[PDB]
């Protein structure tokens, strides 16, 4: 049978970038937010970018949502400069690629031996199921911290 | 003024509720152009749970969608139940109930913030429910009118949510002072 | 058939979704930020409006005053924004490819956008204005009765 | 035969129609304005005054900084539609400019591949602007230095 | 022949803007840069370093970071058509990006799509340079402290 | 400094009003190669009045047919009667009327201030005009002065506007004070 | 609480060590369909040989030939040696060395934050070997285990790191008491 | 220190004006592929004012570049065929050393040590547009010679020259008020 256009899977939304990409950006995450955690504060001379603020500090950063707090040193200018650029051309790159997948369906038979339309819901519902989830886990960390606190109340 | 706060959050829970329980229940969800029982097409109310013929042959026969014929097939099982809508009503339900008992057994002050958590999961999981039937649907037509009861039940049970959360925010203040 | 040049829609800005994704992003941005809210304020140990903002200016990939300190608002923070971040590229990506296909359609044998195509975003947004004027005056005119007569 | 063109200077604003920009300078200034206005007219209140109004207008349409969000509910929703407008209009600036560096359609005056990198002709004018603003910035400066150094002897 | 499969250059991603926009790019930055800081800090009626003036513009060239804006008209003039420049030009680059791909998508010979990690992998190489450059500057800074307490 | 001020914004309102009623009276809005009073040559279309020129029988002017979705429909409506650009003159005409009265009354200061919010409106209305001008007309040519002084008389409406807030923000600082 | 800090980052030392050991030593880096030592068959390929499976003499495995425009070549070598991992093994040794040591010499403080320096830079190392590694490839597949061990070592490396720079904060934070 | 920072920053305008003043005579600017002398194609210097021709019959051959061989475009031409840009620059850094020169004497004005500062970052500022302009009339393969080089490098050390003259101005004003 002719190879007909397929369904948009959960998380396709992930297509424009090989797998390889996204397990090194994860990893690229780490390195830097580590990197700018130690540079920021290891010296007694520099004694707010702590570890959870250094990786809330790459977070925004790679998603281009709030600052915050930006380095002073030039150490930490330096790293975050290079993870600025970093993610202005993988942003941009996924963006380019989604816009190539959109633009030119590409058929392909699954064996060998056009007046484009607006994105469904089916086409990003993974990344709603993500912001739920997100969501839930939030709801059950707050809950879990009061709890917790509550009992460190009672003794 | 604190008095009234309580008749808004529970007759709020009380509309949700509601809302979402008649959604569950009615058939009004999609417009579609489909079959009114196989083995043409026109009009159907195509509800939750069983699509039913209008403006046809035989208007008003209603009959059970066959929901069927691996992510699809998960996809399948998840909307051929309605655990999401329903979960929904479930919690809404316990919100309500956690309000209720607000009053009876008093001064516990952490039956509030359940009814708020309540409120607002139930917010959740109808998003959930919706994002699902959306999905499982499409792969013209038009939204019923208990699809929107839905949304509003949505909508009022955020409101309702952040309004029971203010109000166990407002008794642990007058407690410290 | 004459060529019979197409009015683009008031609203048309809005096409590069389908319609149950703005209904589901409106949703997804009133749960946002009501979780917000609640993980950041119920603990006795970001108000609901501030929260409200955050969000916004969020999506709007605009604004940013504040930002969730705690784990629970910065993991409601960092979902929102990668929501975010996906669903913008992904407008603007299909919007490229609508306009990109428009422009390579040739009949049987300018291309700058028009005011045409993004007209109804000037009326939201000179709506917008005239709302935001009203509010300022009717909360004027309640602060000039509110002072003990 | 057509012979597809050398790109002008200021050819980096072709994507957007000539009323798009003289109608997003309006609004610019219409939006400046109202925030200045709803935010400093209340004697019930008495940082957004009118060049830090047309301040905050210019950074939100360019994507830029951020130094005060509006804290008002009347400052915000003027500041939610500026920011929803600043967001259509630069997408759609981003999607049109790519739809015509895909696709080259060759126009004929009269009727009776390999897509090559961007090249320094069609940013030129951009260039030029830039390098104007920062001689105009320069003579700005100058000019105050100037006259507070005249003032300041007396 | 063979369709033979091009292999990506490392620093690929550059390939969007000619050669003379990236140098043309650094020029201006240097430029705008100098002018800030000169423009805010020259008056004796005042009284952005250069240091803060290069943050400043590089944050802005990558639509990240906004520490602290201009006040004064002259900043202010500076850095808003500096945001103008890096509006068009980053715009102008991803766009140019999406006329690659989607032009290389549609190539039919005579008779996978995502992109790759070599298609990025020197942005990688750019990224763990600048980490381990800003560790060497940091223990040296660090060093040079430690060594210049009074003995 | 003080004394200017009510002057110059006297002055601004005056110029805006004469420049946008000016606007909304001449024709001279495009210049497009139109059909004279019932071949092709040049038309300054108005308002109201598409009128020939450069033709055998030029300074011949002919009332604009407006007409042959409800949308289509209602920006016809809109257009045909250029309402937004005669609000933007009405309420350009009560800012200087409250500019005027301001001499008077001195004593209370929110007639200045009404001044200043009638001319801000009277910028708001003139963008919309322009607006749903240039939309209906796109469903070669160029602009003429009409056009132009429309969008001058916005330009110092809403300078005007500036500058009555700011003197009713003095009129109130020095009663604080 | 230090002294349980202490035994954590010892273990996490060791744990990064040996996983990323196994994963240089070992040969499942990639389930690839190749041909043998010299018909297409399934392969666990690794860093150093290109090792055979469900074949007609499965079990039997040769050396990887990396060999068949400088750039090519140069990345070509960089592959062929596998200096970046082995870099990140040596890196992880000394920061382990580093680590026992600081029961020695004690009160120098300053051996500690040398083995947080070593472990970034094992991490930093490693990262730059998976790049390389997979660029290389690219001169259907899978990846084996070995793989996910030398990234589990990057991970705990990086884990271990940030605790040796948290112990050398908090020791410079008591001497500075 | 005070010496040490004059001594960077005269040494400093002098390598720029002589690196400008380098560029803006010398021939190396973009090796092309165009002809040696006309009115057979070869490899070529094509400086700012004379081509050159090399590797070819006969070399070391020069001609002055055919300028004027559209309003917008004639106005590039023109600012193209004369060095305006490139030459201004080299004018700007030439004020900016005389104004330095001035600075140790007839002192105590320090409204010539602004005056150099302004002038230096001026002439980094022409520079670019010249090489912007240069850049965008020659897009009607090929490679850029040294002289090109010298000219952004001439660029570079005028903005840094531009940077010290401003520091040490805002020190004696502060100095001034100690
Ligand atoms: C920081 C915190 C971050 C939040 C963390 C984690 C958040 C992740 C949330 C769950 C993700 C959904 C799982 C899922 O997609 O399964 C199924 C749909 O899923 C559904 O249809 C289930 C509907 C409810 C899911 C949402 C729960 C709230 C899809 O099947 P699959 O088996 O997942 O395969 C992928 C589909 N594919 C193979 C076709 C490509
Ligand atoms: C201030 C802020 C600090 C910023 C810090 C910036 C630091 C910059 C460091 C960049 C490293 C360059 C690596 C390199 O040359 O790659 C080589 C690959 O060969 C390899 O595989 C590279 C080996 C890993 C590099 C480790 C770091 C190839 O590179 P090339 O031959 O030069 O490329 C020309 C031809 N090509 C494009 C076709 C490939
Ligand atoms: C919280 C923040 C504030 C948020 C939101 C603020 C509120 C926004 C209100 C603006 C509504 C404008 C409008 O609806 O125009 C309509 C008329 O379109 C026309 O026919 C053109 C005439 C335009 C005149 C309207 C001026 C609005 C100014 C106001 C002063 C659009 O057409 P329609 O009939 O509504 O719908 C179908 C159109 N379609 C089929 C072409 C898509
Ligand atoms: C807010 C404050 C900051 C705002 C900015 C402040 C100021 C902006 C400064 C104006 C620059 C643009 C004009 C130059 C220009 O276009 O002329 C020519 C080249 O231009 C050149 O070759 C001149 C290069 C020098 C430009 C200015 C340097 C000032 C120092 C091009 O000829 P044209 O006839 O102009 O082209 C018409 C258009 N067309 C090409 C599409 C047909
Ligand atoms: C105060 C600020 C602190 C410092 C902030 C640093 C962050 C900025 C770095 C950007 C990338 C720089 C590297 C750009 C890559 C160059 C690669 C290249 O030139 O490739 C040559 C190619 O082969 C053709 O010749
Ligand atoms: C420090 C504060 C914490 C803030 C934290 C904010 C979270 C931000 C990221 C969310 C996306 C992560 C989820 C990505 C899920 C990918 C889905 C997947 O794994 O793909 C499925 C499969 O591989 C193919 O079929
Ligand atoms: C807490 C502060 C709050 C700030 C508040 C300001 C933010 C406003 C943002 C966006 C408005 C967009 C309005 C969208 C209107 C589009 C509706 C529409 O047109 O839908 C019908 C459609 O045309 C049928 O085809
Ligand atoms: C509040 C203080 C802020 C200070 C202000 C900062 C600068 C504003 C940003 C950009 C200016 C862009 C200028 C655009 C110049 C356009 C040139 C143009 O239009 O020429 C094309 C010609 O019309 C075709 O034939
Ligand atoms: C900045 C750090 C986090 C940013 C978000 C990155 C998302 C990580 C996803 C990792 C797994 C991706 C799997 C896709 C491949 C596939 O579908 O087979
Ligand atoms: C966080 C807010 C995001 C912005 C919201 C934009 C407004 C969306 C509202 C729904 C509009 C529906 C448009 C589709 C109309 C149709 O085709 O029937
Ligand atoms: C935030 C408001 C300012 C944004 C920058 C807008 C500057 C561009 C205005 C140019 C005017 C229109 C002229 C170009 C169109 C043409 O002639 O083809
Ligand atoms: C300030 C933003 C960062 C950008 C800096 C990038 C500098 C790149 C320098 C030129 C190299 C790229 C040119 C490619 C040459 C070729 O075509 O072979
Ligand atoms: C904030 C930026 C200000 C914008 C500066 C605009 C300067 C260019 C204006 C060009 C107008 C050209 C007239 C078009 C003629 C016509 O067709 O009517
Ligand atoms: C923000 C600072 C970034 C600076 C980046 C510097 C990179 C320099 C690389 C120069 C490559 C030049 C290639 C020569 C090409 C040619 O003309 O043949």
């Amino acid at each position: 049978k002719k190879p007909q256009k397929s369904k948009p899977g959960v998380f396709s939304f992930l297509d424009p970038l090989a797998y390889e990409i996204w397990m090194c950006i994860v990893f690229a995450y780490i390195g830097v937010s580590v990197v700018l955690f130690l540079v920021s504060r290891f010296s007694p001379y520099e004694w707010e970018f702590g570890i959870f603020n250094s990786l809330w500090f790459s977070l925004g950063a790679f998603m281009r949502q709030g600052c915050d707090i930006s380095p002073r040193s030039l150490s930490g200018r330096i790293v975050g400069g290079v993870w600025w650029f970093f993610t202005l051309i993988i942003i941009s790159s996924y963006t380019a690629n989604l816009a190539a997948f959109l633009t030119v369906e590409r058929m392909v038979s699954p064996i060998e031996s056009e007046k484009t339309s607006a994105l469904s819901l089916s086409n990003v519902a993974g990344v709603f199921y993500i912001l739920v989830g997100g969501l839930g886990l939030a709801m059950l960390v707050a809950l879990i911290e009061f709890c917790y606190k509550s009992r460190a109340e009672a003794k | 003024d604190r008095g009234v706060q309580m008749l808004l959050t529970t007759v709020g829970a009380f509309a949700a509720f509601s809302l979402m329980t008649i959604a569950v229940g009615t058939d009004y969800w999609l417009y579609s152009r489909g079959v009114c029982k196989t083995k043409e097409e026109v009009m159907t109310h195509s509800g939750l749970w069983r699509t039913c013929c209008l403006e046809g042959n035989f208007k008003g026969l209603c009959k059970q969608i066959d929901h069927f014929p691996t992510a699809e097939y998960f996809l399948r099982a998840v909307r051929a139940s309605s655990i999401f809508p329903i979960l929904s009503v479930i919690l809404l339900f316990m919100g309500g109930l956690c309000i209720a008992a607000s009053e009876f057994y008093k001064t516990r002050h952490n039956i509030i913030l359940s009814a708020g958590i309540f409120f607002v999961s139930a917010g959740l999981s109808n998003i959930i429910g919706i994002i699902v039937y959306i999905s499982a649907n499409a792969g013209s037509y038009s939204y019923g009118w208990s699809f929107y009861f839905g949304a509003l039940s949505f909508i009022i049970a955020e409101m309702v949510g952040v309004l029971a959360v203010h109000m166990f925010i407002d008794r642990h203040k007058q407690l410290r002072a």
